[PDB]
């Protein structure tokens, strides 16, 4: 949200350096092995057992790619997080039924992700931004939660 | 800490971590006071500055009472009743900013250890971060 021309710079220069499948599963499979309770939602996905089944389920892989894609269309719009999610929000809210918190959550998930794939190069500079970055999608996606 | 199969990831996962304890002590701390900006109002006293040999003594003070934690897993309340009687009685630090801490510390050790840092153990670790973190936030 509101930053610096330094900063966004930065932030997307890294975001061309993104495997969004790579990265995209592994959030999604630790969110689901480091906190378990998450597995009640995404139900159907079969076996969601140890996490050397979480993470090489091919159900967890493309919903992961389906998340992380959301998060850079974010990245892209830098002014406009609360229109762009205006609907992620709505089937967030009404036909998933899922706490607030549990975003800020997922977030702080994608910045540990990033933190090992992007060693030294992923400053406490860089990520002091994507904890902005986290913070707005999050305070986009419960917009709708009155 | 809490679980077998969990005290024993700690004890392993900290053994990678090894005597790179201060130096992570401190970057964690570099990363939430530029982070989460609110929790550098609770060191005043503080060279806030990228270098700070005071920041940096500090991550050496907090690794420790890391170390130690760690062979004491199966006592927390009793081994850091000091720390506890700290954070909780003479600063008054609230219960939020130890996650702030415990994210920084976690986003780091997966800047150090690629590797290492697998789910099983970053499960393990979040686990022995949020325990330490009660025992400080117990007098409360
Ligand atoms: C970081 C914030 C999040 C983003 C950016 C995000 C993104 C998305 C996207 C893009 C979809 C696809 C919508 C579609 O298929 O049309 C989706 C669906 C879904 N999301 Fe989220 N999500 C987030 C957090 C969460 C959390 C924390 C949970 C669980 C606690 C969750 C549960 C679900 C579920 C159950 C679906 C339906 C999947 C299906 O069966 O098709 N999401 N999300
Ligand atoms: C993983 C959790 C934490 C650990 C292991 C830890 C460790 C320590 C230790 C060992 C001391 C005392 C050093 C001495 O006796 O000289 C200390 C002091 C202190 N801690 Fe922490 N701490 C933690 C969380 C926090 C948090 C979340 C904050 C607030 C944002 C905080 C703020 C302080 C302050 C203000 C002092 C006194 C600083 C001074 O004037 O020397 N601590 N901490």
């Amino acid at each position: 949200v509101q930053l610096s021309g330094e900063e966004k710079a930065a932030v997307l220069a890294l975001w061309d350096k993104v495997n969004e499948e790579e990265v995209g599963g592994e959030a999604l499979g630790r969110l689901l092995v480091v906190y378990p309770w998450t597995q009640r939602f995404f139900d159907s996905f079969g076996d969601l057992s140890n996490p050397g089944a979480v993470m090489g389920n091919p159900k967890v892989k493309a919903h992961g790619k389906k998340v992380l894609h959301s998060f850079g269309e974010g990245v892209h719009h830098l002014d406009n997080l609360k229109g762009t999610f205006a609907a992620l929000s709505e089937l967030h809210c009404d036909k998933l039924h899922v706490d607030p918190e549990n975003f800020r959550l997922l977030g702080n998930v994608l910045v540990v992700v990033l933190a090992r794939h992007f060693g030294k190069d992923f400053t406490p500079e860089l990520q002091a931004s994507y904890q902005k970055v986290v913070a707005g999608v999050a305070n986009a996606l419960a917009h709708k939660y009155h | 800490v809490l679980s077998a199969a969990d005290k024993t990831n700690v004890k392993a996962a900290w053994s990678k971590v090894g005597g790179h304890a201060g130096e992570y002590g401190a970057e964690a701390l570099e990363r939430m006071f530029l982070g989460f900006p609110t929790t550098k109002t609770y060191f005043p006293h503080f060279d806030l500055s990228h270098g700070s040999a005071q920041v940096k003594a500090h991550g050496k003070k907090v690794g420790d009472a890391l170390t130690l934690a760690v062979g004491h897993l199966d006592d927390l309340p009793g081994a850091l009743s000091d720390l506890s009687n700290l954070h909780a009685h003479k600063l008054r630090v609230d219960p939020v900013n130890f996650k702030l801490l415990s994210h920084c510390l976690l986003s780091t050790l997966a800047v150090h250890l690629p590797n290492d840092f697998t789910p099983a153990v970053h499960a393990s670790l979040d686990k022995f971060l949020s325990s330490v973190s009660t025992v400080l936030t117990s007098k409360y």
